[PDB]
């Protein structure tokens, strides 16, 4: 019951993953909406390459880290892979 | 004849 | 199935349909002459409100769908000082 | 100084000479005159130090004050401590009211104030007549003082002397050739006050001087006034004025017999029939120019009686007690009309007797008629509504059914009388605004008691709809007590006062049925008091969360489902979670909190003290106001 | 003091405690004053002894004065004993559960809505935090009470 966030340079996906699960389920559910094959997409998380389907915990996100209050940023890289060119959001105005 | 109404330390409650 | 939440800066914020329909005017925009009965985009346009407030709104969507009956101690939703008073008007406009 | 002014007040209180002399010397000329010419605030009522000397009969201490100084009696002070305590009176005014002749004549000899005019333009002779000492009254008029000083409501000194039992003052006043035909604000010309307290000697004194008979504003002759107060001794005296006629003679006996039927002090059922039979015998005595009774149409409140037009039907009700009381009530209504002040008080007494005898429905009819009559006269009837609440709670506590139309009628009367109470509070600025405010709070409490009694009765659909309509009408005039409490706050508050009579058994606040009724009728669930507490801020503070958890649970459910913010803050910025002061009330509220992003963002804006003025919608600037 | 607490005579017991009498008086069955006071539902007497700090001690039958009060459907003395400034969660929830239990089957005090509401209050106060949670130590099912296995969740309650 952990909430993950997958961010391209413009688009953004919010997904849910069971604790007793692997990376395969999230790869399938991000393939289904983005119509991209799993081999093309890479979970380029925190400037670190990841694996395909071994374990959720070793990738970098846990139940406590990826809370729905502020889920961790998991970038997505496609083949031409691409760099981590995720454009940040607009800067909030400076409060007085 | 209403079993419920038929229902209802004695040496300790003496003064 | 998935609602394509665009912002003023052009950032897509694709969230689930059930997560998006917790808002009021998101349901209002998805209804009307905006059904788009092929459940692939369901694009809703926000030409006026920035992208960071959309990010916070989507995290709140996941928060509200998750934390709706989980015991009584509901965790703390983090609001930065510099982004508030903009998330407030955004939540008012969204009936969120 | 104020500290030294208390020193000379204590010395003059004991009537000591050597103590005051040492405490009023060895200073400048300016401060000594201020010491003897300024009032002292003792017991919440300001008073001149010369007042406490004359009130205790200490003429010695004040005689040397006049000798050694130039102290005057023109100092503004209170009148008297017997329930008036209004200021404006002079120091000489209380000298006559203290019953001390020796202190009056010394103050007259040095700066007499026999012609003092206060806000009530009451001369010192007014208190002299109230005290009832002949020596003070005789001496004051000899000091060139007018005896024709009429007040704003024309309070002649002979009127207060006739009302009181001091027959020595009134006989001296008429010996000075005073006007006996003095009109009052209500038209009570002397004899109305005289023939009200049963003073047989006082009334005869004005009879010799031919005070005459004139009808006052309420349509009551002095003979009728005497018969209303169950004073048969002065009624017989007023029947020999040599101008009485037959029309005004039998009706005096009818009024006297009616008044004796229903009174607290003078309750004689044997005198009721005797005066009524004598009046009927005097009516039907000749057979020519007969004076038949002008029979009013029957009234459902007094049973189904149609007066007594024959001596035979008056005889058949001799031994039947409750018919005689009902018969006396109807003829009392006919004689005095439907606008008299005391036409409904015997109805209240008979209803109280019936309630003490557990005869309830007839009591409700009589009291409803009395309430209707008093509301026609447009008077304060908060005591009547409290009495309705008391009797209804007594019937409920005695396991007796309550008539829903009677509840609806008394609720309508309560709503209308609260409207007139709001008008009275708005109209009056500082005349009797405290009494108006207290009556308004009592009226709101009585309405709540009636609503509780309505909730604890079974009613039909139409009767329930009419009760809800009355509650709707009172809700949509926005009633508020002193501390901003709306009608919902008091029904939710545990500190709402409940009357010490049988209302304590049935009217318990908080009540889940009253609050659910108010929210169904459309009470402003988010309304705030003067302190900012909403209806939810007052239920969380409830100090009995486990004894009557049914009440506490079934009202937080009602308040939240009605649309109350479970997050909004008071003037001290305290969420009801922070103002929960209870483990149970916190858990019930957190279960019911439906969260919103608008609330979290507004809470974050308020917590960070972000300047939100001219940055948010106007409809939202209120939302940040309480979040 | 015990027979004063058992009876409704609060003047006698308040005069007795005004004389600096022993509040921790052990009996044959272990019932120490408050056990008799919170058995007849005398709220004022229990307040009088808590003012003199009569203390809470388990009697012979394994029942605190709070559990004695909750056993006899007397909710007000349960309320007063739940504010002893040393009460603990486990005792508070077991007292609320016992009160809800007692309201279900009694001749004088039979309210099934109070049964559900007090059971739900104890269950909500059980599962209020999610951390250091107090799950029910449910007994094995008994054939006499059907085949129910208590209510370990607020959903089944």
């Amino acid at each position: 019951d952990v909430f993950l966030m997958i961010r391209r340079h413009k688009t953004t996906i919010f997904t849910d993953a069971k604790e007793s699960s692997t990376v395969f389920e999230l790869k399938r559910i991000v393939e289904g909406i983005l119509k991209r094959p799993p081999d093309e997409q890479r979970l380029y998380k925190d400037d670190q390459l990841l694996d395909d389907g071994k374990t959720l915990g070793e990738c970098g996100f846990t139940s406590q880290t990826a809370r729905p209050q502020a889920p961790a940023t998991v970038g997505l890289a496609f083949r031409a892979f691409e760099a981590l060119c995720i454009e940040p959001f607009s800067s909030p105005p400076e409060l007085p | 004849k209403k079993h419920s109404l038929d229902l209802l330390k004695l040496r300790h409650l003496s003064p | 199935m998935y609602v394509k939440l665009i912002s003023s800066d052009g950032h897509e914020f694709i969230v689930k349909r059930e997560h998006a329909l917790t808002s009021g005017t998101i349901k209002a925009m998805l209804s009307g002459p905006g059904q788009f009965a092929e459940n692939e985009t369901n694009e809703v346009n926000f030409r006026e409100i920035p992208s960071h407030v959309l990010s916070k709104v989507c995290m709140y969507f996941t928060y509200k769908v998750r934390y709706t009956n989980s015991s009584t101690e509901i965790p703390e939703f983090p609001i930065a000082p510099e982004i508030a008073l903009e998330l407030l008007m955004a939540a008012n406009f969204l009936d969120c | 100084m104020e500290g030294l002014a208390g020193y000379v007040y204590k010395a003059a209180s004991e009537g000591k000479v050597l103590t005051l002399a040492a405490l009023l010397l060895n200073r400048s000329e300016s401060d000594i005159r201020y010491l003897l010419g300024y009032v002292s605030q003792q017991g919440g009522q300001r008073s001149t130090p010369l007042i406490i000397a004359a009130r205790n009969g200490h003429a010695k201490v004040v005689r040397l004050l006049l000798e050694h100084y130039r102290v005057q009696t023109q100092q503004t002070g209170t009148v008297r401590f017997d329930g008036y305590v209004i200021d404006g009176a002079t120091a000489l005014w209380c000298a006559a009211g203290a019953g001390h002749f020796e202190v009056v004549k010394l103050l007259v000899s040095h700066g007499a104030n026999v012609n003092h005019t206060t806000v009530t333009n009451s001369t010192p002779l007014r208190a002299a007549c109230f005290d009832g000492r002949l020596d003070i009254v005789k001496y004051l008029v000899e000091n060139n003082a007018n005896i024709s000083i009429a007040n704003k409501y024309d309070n002649t000194c002979l009127m207060i002397a006739a009302y009181k039992g001091h027959t020595d003052v009134v006989r001296y006043l008429l010996e000075q050739r005073a006007d006996p035909n003095a009109k009052a604000h209500c038209g009570a010309t002397a004899l109305h006050f005289a023939a009200e307290a049963g003073h047989i000697d006082i009334v005869k004194e004005l009879i010799k001087w031919r005070a005459a008979i004139v009808v006052n504003g309420h349509g009551m002759t002095p003979l009728k006034v005497a018969a209303e107060s169950c004073k048969a001794d002065v009624v017989e005296l007023l029947l020999s004025h040599a101008d009485c006629d037959r029309r005004s003679r039998i009706e005096a006996l009818e009024l006297l017999g009616a008044s004796f039927a229903n009174d607290r002090e003078n309750y004689d059922i044997i005198k009721t029939y005797h005066y009524l039979y004598l009046a009927m015998l005097e009516r039907f005595q000749d057979g020519d120019n007969i004076l038949e009774k002008e029979v009013l149409p029957p009234i459902h409140a007094y049973g189904n009686r149609t007066e007594c037009r024959n001596p035979q039907e008056l005889e058949s009700i001799r031994q039947d007690r409750d018919a005689l009381h009902m018969e006396g009530l109807i003829v009392r209504e006919r004689i005095l009309g439907a606008d008299n002040i005391d036409v409904s008080h015997p109805i209240i007494y008979r209803g109280a007797v019936y309630a003490d005898n557990m005869e309830f429905e007839q009591c409700i009819k009589l009291w409803l008629h009395a309430l209707h009559l008093r509301q026609k006269g447009n008077r304060n009837t908060h005591k009547d509504l409290l009495r309705f609440a008391q009797v209804f709670s007594q019937m409920i506590h005695l396991n007796e059914t309550v008539k829903a139309p009677d509840i609806e009628c008394v609720l309508r009367c309560s709503v209308l009388e609260i409207e007139q109470s709001m008008n009275r509070v708005k109209n009056i600025s500082d005349a009797d605004v405290h009494n108006a405010m207290d009556n308004y709070e009592c009226n709101l409490y009585t309405f709540l008691y009636l609503v509780c009694i309505s909730t604890k009765t079974q009613c039909s659909e139409e009767d329930q709809c009419k009760i809800n309509k009355q509650i709707y009408n009172l809700i949509h005039l926005d009633p508020r007590t002193r501390e901003g409490f709306t009608l919902l706050h008091l029904a939710v508050n545990s500190n709402t006062p409940v009357d010490d009579f049988h209302t304590n058994d049935v009217c318990s606040f908080p009540n889940a049925l009253v609050t659910k009724l108010l929210l169904d009728c459309g009470a402003e669930v988010n309304a705030v008091d003067n302190e900012g507490n909403s209806a939810l801020h007052i239920i969380v503070q409830y100090n009995r969360p486990i004894s009557d958890f049914l009440t506490l649970h079934s009202i937080i459910i009602s308040l939240v489902e009605a649309g109350a913010h479970t997050d909004m803050t008071n003037k001290q910025n305290k969420t009801p979670l922070d103002k929960s002061t209870t483990g149970v009330s916190e858990i019930l509220l957190k279960t019911q909190m439906k969260m919103s992003l608008k609330c979290l963002a507004a809470r974050a804006v308020r917590a960070n003290d972000i300047n939100y003025q001219d940055q948010i919608p106007r409809t939202l600037e209120e939302f940040v106001g309480f979040h």
